[PDB]
Protein backbone atom coordinates (compact mmCIF):
# COMPACT_ATOMS: atom_id res chain seq x y z
CA UNK A 1 0.00 0.00 0.00
CA UNK A 2 1.32 3.18 -1.08
CA UNK A 3 0.32 6.68 -2.15
CA UNK A 4 2.46 8.70 -4.61
CA UNK A 5 2.26 12.85 -4.44
CA UNK A 6 4.31 15.82 -5.93
CA UNK A 7 6.90 16.23 -4.04
CA UNK A 8 6.01 19.86 -4.07
CA UNK A 9 4.13 22.26 -6.59
CA UNK A 10 5.87 26.10 -8.00
CA UNK A 11 2.59 27.19 -9.10
CA UNK A 12 2.12 31.32 -9.38
CA UNK A 13 -0.73 32.42 -6.70
CA UNK A 14 -3.90 33.53 -7.87
CA UNK A 15 -5.19 31.28 -10.93
CA UNK A 16 -5.90 28.17 -10.36
CA UNK A 17 -3.76 24.28 -9.60
CA UNK A 18 -4.05 20.64 -9.75
CA UNK A 19 -2.64 18.00 -7.50
CA UNK A 20 -3.12 14.00 -7.72
CA UNK A 21 -2.40 11.26 -5.65
CA UNK A 22 -1.91 7.95 -7.31
CA UNK A 23 -2.39 5.03 -4.80
CA UNK A 24 -1.08 1.04 -4.59
CA UNK A 25 -1.55 -1.85 -3.01
CA UNK A 26 -5.10 -2.01 -2.00
CA UNK A 27 -7.89 -2.09 -3.57
CA UNK A 28 -8.47 1.64 -4.47
CA UNK A 29 -12.55 1.73 -4.79
CA UNK A 30 -13.30 0.49 -1.84
CA UNK A 31 -12.04 2.46 0.69
CA UNK A 32 -12.60 6.03 1.57
CA UNK A 33 -9.71 8.64 1.05
CA UNK A 34 -9.61 12.01 2.59
CA UNK A 35 -7.30 14.64 2.30
CA UNK A 36 -5.76 17.18 4.96
CA UNK A 37 -3.99 20.59 4.46
CA UNK A 38 -1.20 21.67 6.96
CA UNK A 39 1.29 24.47 6.57
CA UNK A 40 4.76 24.97 8.16
CA UNK A 41 4.32 23.63 11.57
CA UNK A 42 0.77 24.74 11.94
CA UNK A 43 -1.74 21.92 13.45
CA UNK A 44 -2.65 19.92 10.44
CA UNK A 45 -6.34 20.16 9.03
CA UNK A 46 -8.73 17.96 7.49
CA UNK A 47 -9.63 19.39 4.57
CA UNK A 48 -12.26 16.97 2.99
CA UNK A 49 -13.20 13.49 2.07
CA UNK A 50 -14.63 11.71 -0.83
CA UNK A 51 -15.54 7.96 -1.79
CA UNK A 52 -13.62 6.85 -4.72
CA UNK A 53 -16.43 4.18 -5.61
CA UNK A 54 -19.21 6.67 -5.46
CA UNK A 55 -17.69 9.94 -6.21
CA UNK A 56 -19.95 11.34 -3.23
CA UNK A 57 -17.63 14.32 -2.01
CA UNK A 58 -17.54 16.61 1.42
CA UNK A 59 -15.86 19.58 2.16
CA UNK A 60 -14.72 20.77 5.51
CA UNK A 61 -16.95 24.23 5.71
CA UNK A 62 -14.35 26.18 4.72
CA UNK A 63 -13.48 24.27 1.62
CA UNK A 64 -16.42 24.08 -0.69
CA UNK A 65 -14.68 26.92 -3.19
CA UNK A 66 -10.99 26.77 -2.20
CA UNK A 67 -10.52 22.85 -3.26
CA UNK A 68 -12.81 20.49 -5.46
CA UNK A 69 -12.19 17.05 -5.27
CA UNK A 70 -12.19 14.40 -7.92
CA UNK A 71 -11.70 10.57 -8.73
CA UNK A 72 -10.31 8.79 -11.60
CA UNK A 73 -11.03 5.12 -10.67
CA UNK A 74 -9.43 4.34 -14.10
CA UNK A 75 -5.65 5.30 -13.03
CA UNK A 76 -6.66 4.69 -9.32
CA UNK A 77 -5.92 8.49 -9.31
CA UNK A 78 -7.67 11.28 -6.50
CA UNK A 79 -7.45 14.73 -7.60
CA UNK A 80 -8.13 18.14 -5.78
CA UNK A 81 -8.51 20.64 -7.79
CA UNK A 82 -7.22 24.01 -5.70
CA UNK A 83 -9.32 27.10 -6.65
CA UNK A 84 -8.33 30.75 -5.90
CA UNK A 85 -4.91 29.99 -4.70
CA UNK A 86 -3.12 32.47 -1.99
CA UNK A 87 0.88 32.27 -0.78
CA UNK A 88 0.11 30.88 2.37
CA UNK A 89 -1.73 28.23 0.99
CA UNK A 90 1.75 26.65 0.04
CA UNK A 91 1.56 23.36 2.53
CA UNK A 92 1.58 19.91 2.52
CA UNK A 93 -1.66 18.48 1.51
CA UNK A 94 -2.03 14.63 2.61
CA UNK A 95 -3.97 12.16 1.06
CA UNK A 96 -4.80 9.70 3.22
CA UNK A 97 -6.63 6.20 3.17
CA UNK A 98 -8.94 4.94 6.35
CA UNK A 99 -10.31 0.94 6.63
CA UNK A 100 -13.91 -0.42 5.63
CA UNK A 101 -14.83 1.34 8.91
CA UNK A 102 -14.89 5.02 7.52
CA UNK A 103 -13.59 5.63 11.14
CA UNK A 104 -10.33 7.26 9.17
CA UNK A 105 -7.87 6.62 12.04
CA UNK A 106 -5.62 7.20 8.91
CA UNK A 107 -3.04 4.13 8.64
CA UNK A 108 -1.54 4.59 5.39
CA UNK A 109 -1.07 7.83 3.75
CA UNK A 110 1.46 9.33 0.97
CA UNK A 111 4.56 11.36 1.02
CA UNK A 112 2.23 14.50 0.97
CA UNK A 113 2.29 17.30 -1.68
CA UNK A 114 4.66 20.31 -0.14
CA UNK A 115 2.38 22.54 -2.31
CA UNK A 116 4.60 26.09 -2.95
CA UNK A 117 1.73 28.59 -4.17
CA UNK A 118 4.53 31.39 -5.44
CA UNK A 119 6.56 33.22 -7.91
CA UNK A 120 10.01 32.60 -7.09
CA UNK B 1 -21.86 27.27 -15.40
CA UNK B 2 -21.64 23.91 -16.18
CA UNK B 3 -24.51 24.18 -18.97
CA UNK B 4 -25.49 21.42 -20.96
CA UNK B 5 -28.99 20.24 -22.76
CA UNK B 6 -30.45 18.09 -25.12
CA UNK B 7 -33.17 19.10 -27.25
CA UNK B 8 -35.83 16.96 -29.24
CA UNK B 9 -35.26 18.12 -33.12
CA UNK B 10 -36.37 16.65 -36.27
CA UNK B 11 -35.95 12.86 -35.55
CA UNK B 12 -33.26 13.36 -32.72
CA UNK B 13 -31.38 15.11 -30.82
CA UNK B 14 -29.73 18.14 -30.78
CA UNK B 15 -26.90 19.04 -28.09
CA UNK B 16 -25.23 22.19 -26.53
CA UNK B 17 -22.67 22.95 -24.37
CA UNK B 18 -22.31 25.97 -22.17
CA UNK B 19 -24.88 28.32 -24.60
CA UNK B 20 -22.83 27.20 -27.58
CA UNK B 21 -24.22 24.13 -30.09
CA UNK B 22 -22.33 21.32 -29.97
CA UNK B 23 -23.75 18.52 -32.60
CA UNK B 24 -27.05 16.34 -33.18
CA UNK B 25 -27.74 12.78 -32.16
CA UNK B 26 -29.93 10.09 -32.67
CA UNK B 27 -32.47 8.97 -30.74
CA UNK B 28 -30.29 5.08 -30.91
CA UNK B 29 -27.22 7.06 -29.12
CA UNK B 30 -29.50 7.12 -25.73
CA UNK B 31 -30.40 4.69 -23.43
CA UNK B 32 -34.02 4.49 -23.22
CA UNK B 33 -35.68 3.68 -20.45
CA UNK B 34 -40.01 2.39 -20.70
CA UNK B 35 -42.98 4.08 -18.86
CA UNK B 36 -44.95 1.32 -20.14
CA UNK B 37 -46.52 -1.77 -19.11
CA UNK B 38 -46.07 -5.31 -20.64
CA UNK B 39 -49.09 -7.47 -21.69
CA UNK B 40 -48.27 -10.22 -24.11
CA UNK B 41 -51.67 -11.70 -24.70
CA UNK B 42 -51.21 -14.27 -27.21
CA UNK B 43 -54.26 -16.11 -28.81
CA UNK B 44 -55.80 -19.32 -28.62
CA UNK B 45 -54.01 -21.58 -30.87
CA UNK B 46 -56.44 -22.95 -33.69
CA UNK B 47 -56.79 -26.85 -32.96
CA UNK B 48 -58.32 -29.20 -35.54
CA UNK C 1 -49.01 12.21 -18.54
CA UNK C 2 -45.26 10.56 -18.23
CA UNK C 3 -43.80 13.28 -19.86
CA UNK C 4 -45.47 16.07 -17.83
CA UNK C 5 -44.74 14.44 -14.55
CA UNK C 6 -40.84 14.09 -14.63
CA UNK C 7 -40.50 17.95 -15.12
CA UNK C 8 -42.49 18.05 -11.95
CA UNK C 9 -39.84 15.77 -9.74
CA UNK C 10 -37.31 13.78 -11.90
CA UNK C 11 -36.10 11.54 -8.78
CA UNK C 12 -39.23 9.34 -8.35
CA UNK C 13 -40.24 8.80 -12.00
CA UNK C 14 -36.56 8.53 -12.79
CA UNK C 15 -35.77 5.83 -9.90
CA UNK C 16 -39.52 4.12 -10.57
CA UNK C 17 -38.52 4.04 -14.41
CA UNK C 18 -35.16 2.67 -14.18
CA UNK C 19 -35.64 0.03 -11.34
CA UNK C 20 -33.03 1.15 -9.29
CA UNK C 21 -33.21 4.57 -6.69
CA UNK C 22 -31.36 7.28 -8.72
CA UNK C 23 -31.12 10.60 -8.48
CA UNK C 24 -31.98 12.51 -11.79
CA UNK C 25 -32.19 15.89 -13.10
CA UNK C 26 -33.25 17.29 -16.38
CA UNK C 27 -30.29 18.12 -18.93
CA UNK C 28 -33.33 19.42 -21.75
CA UNK C 29 -35.05 17.02 -23.43
CA UNK C 30 -33.18 14.14 -21.30
CA UNK C 31 -32.60 12.93 -18.10
CA UNK C 32 -29.14 12.77 -16.20
CA UNK C 33 -29.18 10.16 -13.43
CA UNK C 34 -26.89 8.81 -10.64
CA UNK C 35 -27.55 5.72 -8.80
CA UNK C 36 -27.91 6.72 -4.71
CA UNK C 37 -25.98 4.78 -1.95
CA UNK C 38 -27.67 3.05 1.03
CA UNK C 39 -27.43 4.28 4.19
CA UNK C 40 -28.28 2.07 7.38
CA UNK C 41 -31.54 2.76 8.92
CA UNK C 42 -29.98 2.61 12.50
CA UNK C 43 -27.32 5.19 11.41
CA UNK C 44 -30.08 8.45 11.53
CA UNK C 45 -30.36 11.28 13.77
CA UNK C 46 -33.45 13.29 13.59
CA UNK C 47 -32.56 16.90 15.98
CA UNK C 48 -35.26 18.15 17.72
CA UNK C 49 -35.71 21.89 16.79
CA UNK C 50 -36.80 22.96 12.86
CA UNK C 51 -36.17 26.53 13.90
CA UNK C 52 -33.11 28.67 12.86
CA UNK C 53 -32.04 31.38 15.30
CA UNK C 54 -29.87 33.34 12.77
CA UNK C 55 -33.05 34.12 10.74
CA UNK C 56 -36.20 34.99 12.88
CA UNK C 57 -39.72 33.86 11.45
CA UNK C 58 -37.95 31.64 9.52
CA UNK C 59 -37.45 27.48 9.81
CA UNK C 60 -36.77 24.22 7.92
CA UNK C 61 -39.53 23.10 6.16
CA UNK C 62 -38.39 19.36 6.25
CA UNK C 63 -36.79 17.99 9.35
CA UNK C 64 -32.99 18.32 10.15
CA UNK C 65 -30.78 14.95 10.05
CA UNK C 66 -27.73 13.42 10.90
CA UNK C 67 -25.96 10.41 9.70
CA UNK C 68 -22.89 8.04 9.22
CA UNK C 69 -22.30 6.45 5.80
CA UNK C 70 -20.64 3.13 7.41
CA UNK C 71 -21.60 1.90 10.68
CA UNK C 72 -18.79 3.76 12.57
CA UNK C 73 -17.70 6.43 10.17
CA UNK C 74 -17.90 10.69 11.13
CA UNK C 75 -21.05 12.34 11.69
CA UNK C 76 -22.49 14.23 9.07
CA UNK C 77 -25.81 16.90 8.74
CA UNK C 78 -28.59 16.74 6.00
CA UNK C 79 -32.05 17.44 5.32
CA UNK C 80 -34.67 14.57 5.32
CA UNK C 81 -36.02 14.76 1.88
CA UNK C 82 -39.26 12.75 0.45
CA UNK C 83 -39.09 8.85 0.13
CA UNK C 84 -36.05 8.16 3.00
CA UNK C 85 -33.41 10.39 0.80
CA UNK C 86 -31.19 12.82 2.51
CA UNK C 87 -30.18 15.96 1.04
CA UNK C 88 -26.69 17.29 1.12
CA UNK C 89 -28.02 20.67 2.01
CA UNK C 90 -29.85 22.78 4.87
CA UNK C 91 -31.85 25.26 2.46
CA UNK C 92 -35.23 23.96 2.44
CA UNK C 93 -36.21 26.79 4.40
CA UNK C 94 -40.05 27.91 4.61
CA UNK C 95 -41.32 31.54 6.34
CA UNK C 96 -42.58 29.85 9.08
CA UNK C 97 -46.11 30.70 10.82
CA UNK D 1 -19.55 21.65 16.73
CA UNK D 2 -16.79 19.44 18.15
CA UNK D 3 -13.33 21.34 19.70
CA UNK D 4 -10.37 19.73 20.95
CA UNK D 5 -8.45 21.52 23.61
CA UNK D 6 -4.95 20.10 23.84
CA UNK D 7 -3.19 20.76 27.43
CA UNK D 8 0.21 21.74 26.73
CA UNK D 9 1.99 23.46 23.22
CA UNK D 10 5.37 21.25 24.14
CA UNK D 11 6.65 18.85 27.37
CA UNK D 12 10.23 18.41 27.07
CA UNK D 13 11.68 15.63 29.08
CA UNK D 14 15.70 13.99 30.04
CA UNK D 15 16.60 11.09 28.13
CA UNK D 16 14.80 7.80 29.39
CA UNK D 17 11.83 9.96 31.63
CA UNK D 18 8.20 9.61 31.71
CA UNK D 19 5.41 12.30 30.06
CA UNK D 20 1.93 12.26 30.30
CA UNK D 21 0.39 14.35 27.52
CA UNK D 22 -3.52 15.05 27.57
CA UNK D 23 -6.06 17.08 26.09
CA UNK D 24 -10.25 17.42 26.38
CA UNK D 25 -13.18 17.58 23.91
CA UNK D 26 -16.04 20.23 23.42
CA UNK D 27 -18.65 17.42 23.79
CA UNK D 28 -18.87 14.11 24.68
CA UNK D 29 -17.63 11.66 22.23
CA UNK D 30 -17.75 7.83 23.65
CA UNK D 31 -14.16 6.98 23.27
CA UNK D 32 -14.46 7.35 19.14
CA UNK D 33 -10.89 9.46 19.78
CA UNK D 34 -7.17 8.75 18.22
CA UNK D 35 -3.62 9.59 19.41
CA UNK D 36 -0.69 10.48 16.47
CA UNK D 37 2.66 11.76 16.39
CA UNK D 38 4.48 13.40 13.44
CA UNK D 39 8.39 14.22 12.65
CA UNK D 40 9.13 17.42 10.83
CA UNK D 41 10.31 14.67 8.35
CA UNK D 42 7.60 12.29 8.13
CA UNK D 43 3.68 11.97 7.43
CA UNK D 44 2.43 11.40 11.15
CA UNK D 45 2.02 7.64 12.55
CA UNK D 46 -0.87 6.10 14.40
CA UNK D 47 -0.11 5.53 18.18
CA UNK D 48 -3.83 5.38 19.55
CA UNK D 49 -6.91 4.31 17.88
CA UNK D 50 -10.03 4.43 19.66
CA UNK D 51 -9.52 6.11 23.71
CA UNK D 52 -7.93 3.43 24.84
CA UNK D 53 -5.93 1.04 21.79
CA UNK D 54 -2.83 0.36 21.37
CA UNK D 55 -1.28 -0.84 18.49
CA UNK D 56 1.55 -2.32 16.32
CA UNK D 57 4.77 0.20 15.62
CA UNK D 58 3.76 1.69 19.16
CA UNK D 59 5.54 -0.07 22.08
CA UNK D 60 4.44 -0.22 26.04
CA UNK D 61 6.36 2.85 26.28
CA UNK D 62 3.20 4.78 24.47
CA UNK D 63 0.22 4.05 26.57
CA UNK D 64 -3.37 5.64 25.99
CA UNK D 65 -6.00 5.94 28.18
CA UNK D 66 -9.42 8.52 28.87
CA UNK D 67 -13.10 8.65 29.53
CA UNK D 68 -15.92 10.87 28.69
CA UNK D 69 -14.35 14.58 27.83
CA UNK D 70 -10.43 13.79 29.10
CA UNK D 71 -8.50 11.66 27.29
CA UNK D 72 -4.47 11.43 27.86
CA UNK D 73 -1.44 9.50 26.81
CA UNK D 74 1.41 8.44 29.22
CA UNK D 75 5.26 7.51 27.38
CA UNK D 76 7.91 5.90 29.22
CA UNK D 77 11.38 5.76 28.18
CA UNK D 78 11.82 9.46 25.97
CA UNK D 79 14.46 8.83 23.79
CA UNK D 80 16.02 11.48 21.34
CA UNK D 81 14.07 9.88 18.98
CA UNK D 82 10.57 10.56 19.64
CA UNK D 83 10.77 14.43 19.67
CA UNK D 84 7.45 14.90 17.80
CA UNK D 85 4.35 16.89 17.85
CA UNK D 86 1.64 14.73 19.25
CA UNK D 87 -1.85 15.00 17.96
CA UNK D 88 -5.47 14.15 19.72
CA UNK D 89 -7.84 13.82 17.13
CA UNK D 90 -11.52 12.90 16.99
CA UNK D 91 -13.54 10.67 14.60
CA UNK D 92 -17.06 11.50 16.35
CA UNK D 93 -19.05 13.91 13.85
CA UNK D 94 -17.71 15.43 10.73
CA UNK D 95 -15.85 18.46 10.36
CA UNK D 96 -12.97 16.06 11.91
CA UNK D 97 -10.99 17.94 14.15
CA UNK D 98 -7.20 17.08 14.92
CA UNK D 99 -5.22 18.22 18.16
CA UNK D 100 -3.08 21.69 17.72
CA UNK D 101 0.05 19.71 18.89
CA UNK D 102 2.20 18.98 21.44
CA UNK D 103 5.83 19.42 20.91
CA UNK D 104 7.58 16.62 23.03
CA UNK D 105 11.04 17.20 23.28
CA UNK D 106 14.23 16.38 24.69
CA UNK D 107 16.03 18.19 28.01
CA UNK D 108 18.76 19.23 26.09
CA UNK D 109 19.66 21.87 23.47
CA UNK E 1 -36.59 0.12 5.82
CA UNK E 2 -33.49 2.08 4.31
CA UNK E 3 -32.51 5.79 4.27
CA UNK E 4 -30.78 6.83 0.65
CA UNK E 5 -28.02 9.49 -0.32
CA UNK E 6 -28.08 10.78 -3.74
CA UNK E 7 -25.37 12.37 -5.63
CA UNK E 8 -26.11 15.42 -7.94
CA UNK E 9 -26.51 13.49 -11.30
CA UNK E 10 -22.95 14.60 -13.55
CA UNK E 11 -24.06 14.68 -17.34
CA UNK E 12 -21.99 11.06 -17.39
CA UNK E 13 -24.99 9.16 -17.71
CA UNK E 14 -28.11 10.00 -20.08
CA UNK E 15 -31.97 8.39 -20.30
CA UNK E 16 -35.03 8.93 -22.68
CA UNK E 17 -38.67 7.20 -22.61
CA UNK E 18 -39.36 4.93 -24.95
CA UNK E 19 -41.63 6.67 -27.62
CA UNK E 20 -44.84 5.30 -28.45
CA UNK E 21 -45.12 1.95 -30.02
CA UNK E 22 -47.56 1.04 -32.88
CA UNK E 23 -49.53 -1.92 -32.28
CA UNK E 24 -51.99 -3.59 -35.26
CA UNK E 25 -55.53 -3.22 -35.97
CA UNK E 26 -58.16 -6.27 -34.97
CA UNK E 27 -57.49 -8.69 -37.42
CA UNK E 28 -59.92 -8.65 -40.51
CA UNK E 29 -61.85 -11.17 -40.10
CA UNK E 30 -63.30 -14.13 -42.05
CA UNK E 31 -65.50 -13.92 -45.34
CA UNK E 32 -68.49 -15.74 -44.35
CA UNK E 33 -70.31 -17.04 -47.48
CA UNK E 34 -74.32 -18.08 -46.18
CA UNK E 35 -75.65 -21.15 -47.89
CA UNK E 36 -77.98 -23.79 -47.51
CA UNK E 37 -77.04 -27.26 -46.83
CA UNK E 38 -78.00 -30.38 -47.46
CA UNK E 39 -75.62 -33.30 -45.28
CA UNK E 40 -75.75 -36.68 -46.28
CA UNK E 41 -74.05 -39.69 -44.13
CA UNK F 1 -54.92 13.80 -13.83
CA UNK F 2 -56.09 14.66 -17.16
CA UNK F 3 -57.65 17.31 -15.37
CA UNK F 4 -55.29 18.77 -13.78
CA UNK F 5 -52.22 17.93 -16.15
CA UNK F 6 -54.14 20.03 -18.96
CA UNK F 7 -53.34 23.31 -16.72
CA UNK F 8 -49.61 22.76 -16.83
CA UNK F 9 -48.82 23.13 -20.89
CA UNK F 10 -52.89 22.55 -22.82
CA UNK F 11 -50.74 21.76 -26.39
CA UNK F 12 -49.88 18.48 -25.09
CA UNK F 13 -52.57 17.67 -23.96
CA UNK F 14 -55.21 18.96 -26.43
CA UNK F 15 -52.88 17.90 -29.11
CA UNK F 16 -52.85 14.19 -27.98
CA UNK F 17 -56.90 14.34 -26.94
CA UNK F 18 -58.08 16.25 -30.01
CA UNK F 19 -56.32 14.07 -32.18
CA UNK F 20 -54.16 16.41 -34.59
CA UNK F 21 -51.95 18.35 -33.60
CA UNK F 22 -53.34 21.61 -32.01
CA UNK F 23 -52.14 24.99 -30.02
CA UNK F 24 -55.18 25.43 -26.78
CA UNK F 25 -55.19 27.70 -23.77
CA UNK F 26 -57.93 27.87 -21.22
CA UNK F 27 -60.43 30.06 -21.11
CA UNK F 28 -61.36 29.21 -17.97
CA UNK F 29 -62.66 25.78 -17.55
CA UNK F 30 -62.74 25.32 -21.74
CA UNK F 31 -60.06 24.76 -23.72
CA UNK F 32 -59.63 27.00 -26.83
CA UNK F 33 -57.69 24.97 -29.56
CA UNK F 34 -56.32 26.06 -33.15
CA UNK F 35 -54.72 23.78 -35.83
CA UNK F 36 -51.42 23.82 -36.57
CA UNK F 37 -49.72 24.37 -40.06
CA UNK F 38 -47.06 21.88 -40.83
CA UNK F 39 -43.23 23.06 -41.71
CA UNK F 40 -40.65 20.46 -43.80
CA UNK F 41 -38.11 19.41 -42.13
CA UNK F 42 -35.02 20.23 -44.40
CA UNK F 43 -35.82 23.87 -43.99
CA UNK F 44 -34.75 24.38 -41.01
CA UNK F 45 -31.75 26.30 -39.73
CA UNK F 46 -30.46 26.19 -35.90
CA UNK F 47 -28.31 29.32 -34.73
CA UNK F 48 -24.93 28.28 -33.48
CA UNK F 49 -24.86 30.16 -30.18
Amino acid sequence: VQLQQPGAELVKPGASVKLSCKASGYTFTSYWIHWVKQGPGQGLEWIGMIHPNSGITHYNEKFKTKATLTVDKSSSTAYMQLSSLTSEDSAVCYCARGSSSGSAWFAYWGQGTLVTVSAA
Amino acid sequence: VGHRRYFTFGGGYVYFEEYAYSHQLSRADITTVSTFIDLNITMLEDHE
Amino acid sequence: LWNEARKLNPNAIASVTVGRRVSARMLGDVMAVSTCVPVAADNVIVQNSMRISSRPGACYSRPLVSFRYEDQGPLVEGQLGENNELRLTRDAIEPCT
Amino acid sequence: DIQMTQSSSYLSESLGGRVTITCKASDHINNWLAWYQQKPGNAPRLLISGATSLETGVPSRFSGSGSGKDYTLSITSLQTEDVATYYCQQYWSSPLTFGAGTKLELKRA
Amino acid sequence: ANFYVCPPPTGATVVQFEQPRRCPTRPEGQNYTEGIAVVFK
